RNA sequence: ACUUACCAACCCGAUGCAAACUGCGAAUACCGGAGAAUGUUAUCACGGGAGACACACGGCGGGUGCUAACGUCCGUC
RNA sequence: CCUCCUAAAGAGUAACGGAGGAGCACGAAGGUUGGCUAAUCCUGGUCGGACAUCAGGAGGUUAGUGCAAUGGCAUAAGCCAGCUUGACUGCGAGCGUGACGGCGCGAGCAGGUGCGAAAGCAGGUCAUAGUGAUCCGGUGGUUCUGAAUGGAAGGGCCAUC
RNA sequence: GCCUGGCGGCCGUAGCGCGGUGGUCCCACCUGACCCCAUGCCGAACUCAGAAGUGAAACGCCGUAGCGCCGAUGGUAGUGUGGGGUCUCCCCAUGCGAGAGUAGGGAACUGCCAGGCA
């Protein structure tokens, strides 16, 4: 919501000068941010993905993809076709809102909080981070648990260098230990 | 890969009208105008053709792009075909759903006397 | 453990370049499409080509992929 | 001994062994020894001739094979009939062109290679001759 | 093999039946399917699977 | 975690091999068309009568065997 | 019976030659419309291991094909979904392959259907294996025949076992 | 005449790559999404309504032989016919003659219709 216009009126100015652009489509803006759990334990029992999906669905507005596994790998017993995971993949508002309720509401609420990486930012200018406990966004309630299932997000850009994918996150007031 | 992924999605449709030896009324579409030629059974010729980027007729147009600029492109050619004689003729909607603006345009070349 | 083969097929192209078939003559028997079906050419299930048209055989090659066709060209 | 790790079959065409050879210069070293003759040389016979190189030196230099015996040779053991099936591989063979390069070596001087290589010759059911590298 | 074969047969009351082969223990249901008798010329109905 | 006289794939450069490898590729042979000379229609079709269906060596190309056999199995002359 | 090699660049071609498969499966894994495009490695990321899932990148089919191998396959024949029964009936120009029996390919026609806005596609499945002559019977259909005549039996014909 | 777009021919001397370059128009991203239609989540794609903004991405054009690609001449190999030998392999006469490679080429060419600046 408020970082959509706050990214046009103040981010946006920060980037355009301090990186010497001479077109304002060069900025990076956020393209899509997807929220992932690989399920994994759950090959045994389908309703442990299932409770899974609906974790992600409290989280995001929308409602998820229960993905497959697109192979077989005996490592872990799993096979074409048996779901191992779930995602799904938030754009446009409900990107920008989820990133209010968790930089502002969530990313406040960490064990022994010590900052943040800068090096999880993938090479080509996309940061991800992964969390170890589906209760730290505020719709999953801390009494309707079940088993502790972490996730993985990942803030996908325009960019080029993880310079200047720092520069976007870092304008955004993204902790960075 | 926006632009090849409807190329290639056209082809088995315009392969297929060669081999028929049909001429085939293409349709080329942006989000700005809307295109139509009657192009011969050898691809390399058009007979007819009308579009949006013109000025004959885009001033009867509250923006070109849309379902009624597409009829009025629809209506354009099947009239300019039917003067040159052109009555049975394929459509080729090169890669775009036939759902709106493509729809519009072939509804109204049917309208206007085209046989397909 | 090594007395085994398959009655052989015949194959391949029954009708050179230049022949002149009648409608309905097989051109080539084939595994897949070595050859693919150009003008007045059918494709039959089993990929064989045969003629849609009287006519003169004539091979060519065309495409991007450099890929052999065959039609008949109508005398 | 050499030997393929692996093959995709197991017993080989007899074939035919014509025309002149491919690797018919010295590539690796100073010096070479080049076949004359035509024949196959056995995995043993290729071993022998090694063994005989690198005694005729001691720990001098480096030596390259560039045959590999990668047919397989089959025989019917003693008192079997003709036919009942192809016979079981005993022994690889390359196959010898006139003008192979055979063995290749530098790090000596000419005249401890040129005795090297008789040696090694010696062990080997084709006609020889010693060679040079070439420029251009 | 494991597959049977079945008479499919036409609700035309002509007599008119098709044959075709199922497999039993999998889709245990009665096959169903609308096929052309040429008797009354016309597609129809047929229905059995044993 | 430090190293390791052992090992080390992928990639790069160089060197070869292949009946069941081919990003190349002949000569020949085969199909078809045209044209001349040439040849006792040498061609095809239908019909009457058959015999024959143990082959052999040689050359070429090969399998098999030992590129052994006046050996064995194909092709072609 | 199928595939490759032997097999000598048309076909065909033998050995107690070399190597592998088949004796099925499928009412969807078939038809059609619409849509999509792999393997593998790299970088980064919760439980994560060298390999689950996610994102990007390089890659360009090094994958995939219900089952061998070969030839094919991006207009995909490969993956997905929607609607469906053309896995239609009668025929069939003409070809191919066979000593024959036979096997195979087949536009197009008639009738009726499905998909699709339409052009069109569909007479089973990417193809090539997945099979068994005749006799004797069985079942259903069909008033063809019906040993004086009317019927019936049996026979024939069509479909199938 | 120059620029753009659509359809083709041709199918790498046509491709990748690299460096530069273009926004009147066209094209691209782009803005928004009650309704049409759509996501096995997502207006990303499909799609409809639009035109503030940019030519960043893409696309196109221009340039550059790092690569791919094309590619002689000559020789080499093989081979039909005939002949011959020291015959598991070769040679001779004649005809056909590669592949690899070398020099070298090479940053496609061309058509139909449309539009736009001149
Ligand atoms: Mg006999
Ligand atoms: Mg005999
Ligand atoms: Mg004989
Ligand atoms: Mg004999
Ligand atoms: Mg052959
Ligand atoms: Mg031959
Ligand atoms: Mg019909
Ligand atoms: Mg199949
Ligand atoms: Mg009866
Ligand atoms: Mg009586
Ligand atoms: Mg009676």
């Amino acid at each position: 919501a408020k970082l959509h216009d706050y990214y046009k009126d103040e981010v946006v100015k920060k980037l355009m000068t301090e990186f010497n652009y001479n077109s304002v489509m060069q900025v990076p803006r956020v393209e899509k941010i997807t929220l992932n759990m690989g399920v994994g334990e759950a090959i045994a029992d389908k309703k442990l993905l299932d409770n899974a999906a609906a974790d992600l669905a409290a989280i995001s507005g929308q409602k998820p993809l229960i993905t497959k596994a697109r192979k077989s790998v005996a490592g872990f017993k799993i096979r074409q076709g048996y779901p191992i995971g779930c995602k799904v993949t938030l754009r446009g508002e409900r990107m920008w809102e989820f990133f209010e309720r968790l930089i502002t509401i969530a990313v406040p609420r960490i064990r022994d909080f010590r900052g943040l990486s800068a090096k999880s930012f993938d090479g080509r200018g996309n940061y991800s981070m992964g969390v170890r406990e589906q209760i730290i966004f505020p719709e999953i309630d801390y009494d309707k648990v079940d088993r502790v299932r972490g996730l993985d997000i990942t803030i996908t850009t325009t960019a080029k260098s993880d310079e200047e994918g720092r520069a976007l996150l870092a304008a955004f007031d993204f902790p960075f230990r | 890969d926006k632009k090849s992924a409807r190329i290639r999605r056209a082809t088995r449709a315009r392969r297929k009208l060669q081999e028929l030896g049909a001429t085939r009324l293409v349709v080329h579409r942006t989000p700005r105008h809307i295109y139509a030629q009657v192009i011969a059974p050898n691809g390399s010729e058009v007979l007819v053709a009308a579009s949006t980027v013109e000025k004959a007729i885009a001033e009867q147009l509250k923006y070109t792009g849309n379902k009624d600029a597409a009829a009025a492109v629809g209506k354009a050619v099947a009239e300019r075909a039917l003067e040159k004689g052109i009555k049975d003729v394929s459509f080729d909607r090169s890669g775009f759903q036939y759902h709106g603006r493509v729809q519009a345009l072939a509804d109204a070349a049917r309208e206007a006397g085209l046989q397909f | 453990r090594n007395g085994r083969d398959s009655e052989a097929k015949r194959l391949g192209v029954k009708r050179f370049g230049g022949e002149s078939v009648l409608a309905g003559s097989i051109i080539v028997r084939q595994r897949g499409t070595k050859f693919h079906a150009g003008a007045n050419v059918g494709c039959g299930r089993d990929h064989t080509l045969f003629a849609k048209a009287d006519g003169k055989v004539k091979f060519e090659v065309k495409g991007p992929k450099n890929r052999k066709f065959i039609s008949i060209e109508a005398e | 001994m050499l030997q393929p790790k692996r093959t995709k079959f197991r017993k080989m065409h007899k074939g035919r062994n014509r025309g002149l050879a491919q690797g018919t210069d010295v590539s690796f070293g100073s010096f070479g020894l080049k076949a004359v003759g035509r024949g196959r040389l056995t995995a043993r016979q290729i071993e022998a001739a090694r063994r005989a190189m690198t005694r005729a030196v001691k720990r001098q230099g480096k030596i390259w094979i560039r045959v590999f015996p990668d047919k397989p040779i089959t025989e019917k053991p003693l008192a079997v009939r003709m036919g009942k099936g192809k016979g079981n591989v005993e022994y690889w063979v390359a196959l010898i062109q006139p003008g192979k390069v055979l063995y290749e070596m530098d790090g000596v001087p000419e005249e401890l290679a040129r005795e090297a290589f008789k040696l090694a010759a010696a062990k080997l059911p084709i006609k020889t001759t010693f060679v040079t590298k070439t420029v251009m | 093999g494991i597959r049977e074969k079945i008479k499919l047969v036409s609700s035309a009351g002509t007599g008119h039946f098709y044959t075709t082969t199922k497999n039993k223990r999998t889709k245990p249901e009665k096959l169903e399917l609308k096929k052309f008798d040429p008797v009354v010329r016309q597609h129809v109905i047929y229905k059995e699977a044993k």
